[PDB]
């Protein structure tokens, strides 16, 4: 029973989208995530063209389209595999979606209300916890060359 | 054009990007 924890996980992910996607402050201080957000901001800069091309012919500026992107995150693990690279790809993609909605408040706010939960499920809370959760991801991001 | 096709293709590309970026110890 990780019931006291699920709200905080969704909120931490939303703060990644707020910080990396929208360059704005979040609700609570998450020190472990500072290097993770820097890493994501770097992926977004160095791989912008790749992500923008993923959505090239996708009409995602709608609630149905945002939902489909959340369903896409869930399907990343369709082959039964998860790994840190995929987790970071999910978080980076969510941040890019927020960024691209930054001039459409209602859709931006919708994305921030649903994509964090989709990303939480897509990563896999059990998978993530068994690997040290955010402390694990912070160590991956700091110890390893891109 | 199908929602299912759209989702499958995006997910595949995301998984491929993730797999290429991954720096976890690989399988033998």
């Amino acid at each position: 029973m990780d019931e006291d924890v699920l709200p905080g996980e969704v909120l931490a992910i939303e703060g990644i989208f707020m910080a990396c996607g929208l360059n704005e402050p979040e609700y609570l201080y998450h020190p472990l995530l500072s290097p993770i957000k820097l890493y994501i901001t770097g992926l977004m800069r160095d791989k912008e063209s790749l992500f923008e091309a993923m959505l090239a012919n996708v009409r995602f500026h709608s609630t149905t389209g945002i939902n489909q992107l959340g369903l896409s995150m869930l399907q990343v693990s369709g082959d039964g595999n998860m790994n840190w690279g995929r987790a970071l790809a999910i978080l980076t993609f969510g941040s890019f979606v927020a960024q691209k909605l930054s001039n459409e408040p209602h859709l931006r706010d919708f994305a921030l209300a649903v994509l964090p939960a989709y990303a939480y499920e897509a990563i896999g809370p059990q998978w993530f916890r068994a690997r040290g959760g955010w402390r694990g991801l912070k160590a991956y991001c700091t110890q390893v060359l891109t | 054009e199908s929602q299912e096709d759209i989702i499958r293709n995006i997910a595949r590309h995301l998984a491929q990007v993730g797999d290429s970026m991954d720096r976890s110890i690989p399988p033998g």
